[PDB]
């Protein structure tokens, strides 16, 4: 089968910076009626694939012009002349001139931006869950970045692990950030031995936790 | 307009088999190729195989043979793919495409092969504890417990809030799966206007909207 | 996504 090999894997690009990815091929892509079926497709997190580029350098309509592609035979390339924050997702080349069709293995664009601190933001568990015998605990920690951040939960003033789940978001395809949520999960009867319950986020935005924390005591 | 219309979220037990469909229109389905395309979670994409409705003629990637079987009902403009005999290896979204100088593509269709139960979300509000600092801007949120399988979806107020949305991705425990969705609105607006998320559940034929409303003791 | 002229129409 037709290899499509990627350079490079991820990209980090900066708001109004160019970028470059580019696609060989094992094979000739040319084929007999004279075209050559190396197309360019993206795809978002949470979207359907989309195609960019056809037939080497033919620009799909409502695709901006910012976007083109040029190549022949096995050396392809695809070009941004200015990255904007809603070209993030994954790259692919693809290639239909040999039976069976195949695909790169993808380039995952991210945006570099300025660091942004997380907002933090914690919730008790409600009426309802309560009266179903759980307790769920919700931090969020929103809208930062870089990506790499640590949460620690406090509860009565001592470190919690037990019953923490995290997960992280997709970058934001309009600013570009990060948000992670993080859920302490308890019975009823557990959530009701403790008092305090604190979030606290590290991120490079500090040197010190952004802290959040409510009181059981305080509806 | 072209849409393809893609049949809802599978769940199949292991061993047995599943057959998913596009639904075209906006276009002359005899003309164009419909093109399968597999991504299992966290991967790349595959290339299935194609059928051309006029004919019927398929091509296939050799390594689906024996598991996927393209098939076209011209009358009602529906291609169907069949993928036999379920293994952990065939849990992904799959995607039709109609080839052409313009690509449709559908919305895909999410595949969990697995033995255990579907259960529906418990759908829970997140609002602030009553004490809590007020700010030019509230974050509320829905929390979806313990539902299977995927996917979920989660809007606000029937979409209507857009930015400043946050829906996390699931986490899987138990055969369970949980999620959490937040949402910013001005402070001066809740609950002065009404904040609902809008909760989906398709594999359990669940929808659940449910109102924030400020915590009262 | 592959061969974007390989059905009923081409364009000519």
């Amino acid at each position: 089968d037709v290899v499509l090999t990627q350079t490079p894997l991820t990209l980090s690009v900066t708001i109004g910076q160019p970028a470059s990815i580019s696609c060989k091929s094992s094979q000739s892509l040319l084929y007999s009626n004279g075209k050559t079926y190396l197309n360019w497709l993206l795809q978002r997190p949470g979207q359907s694939p989309k195609r960019l580029i056809y037939v080497v350098s033919k620009l799909d309509s409502g695709v901006p012009d910012r976007f083109t592609g040029s190549g022949s035979g096995t050396d392809f390339t695809l070009k941004i002349s200015r990255v904007e924050a809603e070209d993030l997702g994954v790259y692919y080349c693809v290639q239909g001139t040999h039976f069976p069709f195949t695909f790169g293995s993808g380039t995952k664009l991210e945006i570099k931006r300025a660091d942004a601190a997380p907002t933090v933001s914690i919730f008790p568990p409600s009426s309802e869950q309560l009266t179903s015998g759980g307790a769920s605990v919700v931090c969020f920690l929103n809208n930062f970045y870089p990506k790499d951040i640590n949460v620690k939960w406090k509860i009565d003033g001592s470190e919690r692990q037990n019953g923490v789940l995290n997960s992280w978001t997709d970058q934001d395809s309009k600013d570009s950030t990060y948000s992670m949520s993080s859920t302490l999960t308890l019975t009823k009867d557990e959530y009701e031995r403790h008092n305090s319950y604190t979030c606290e986020a590290t991120h490079k935005t500090s040197t010190s936790p952004i802290v959040k924390s409510f009181n059981r005591n305080e509806c | 307009q072209v849409q393809l219309q893609q049949s809802g979220a599978e769940l199949v037990r292991p061993g047995s088999s599943v057959k998913i469909s596009c639904k075209a229109s906006g276009y002359i389905f005899n003309n164009y190729w419909i093109n399968w395309v597999k991504q299992r979670p966290g991967q790349g994409l595959e290339w299935i195989g194609q059928i051309y409705p006029g004919d019927g003629d398929t091509n296939y990637n050799g390594k689906f043979k024996g598991k996927a079987t393209l098939t076209a009902d011209k009358s009602s403009s529906t291609a169907y793919m069949q993928l036999s005999s379920l293994t952990s290896e065939d849990s992904a979204v799959y995607f039709c495409a109609r080839e052409g100088y313009i690509v449709y593509w559908g919305q895909g269709t999410l595949v969990t092969v697995s033995a255990a139960k579907t259960t529906p979300p418990s759908v829970y509000p997140l609002a602030p504890g009553s004490a809590a600092q007020t700010n030019s801007m509230v974050t509320l949120g829905c929390l979806v417990k313990g539902y299977f399988p995927e996917p979920v979806t989660v809007t606000w107020n029937s979409g209507s809030l857009s930015s400043g949305v946050h829906t996390f991705p699931a986490v899987l425990q138990s055969d369970l799966y949980t999620l959490s969705s937040s949402v910013t609105v001005p402070s001066s607006t809740w609950p002065s206007e009404t904040v609902t998320c809008n909760v989906a559940h398709p594999a359990s034929s669940t929808k659940v909207d449910k109102k924030i409303v400020p915590r009262d003791c | 996504q592959f061969r974007h002229d390989s059905g009923y129409e081409v364009h000519h």
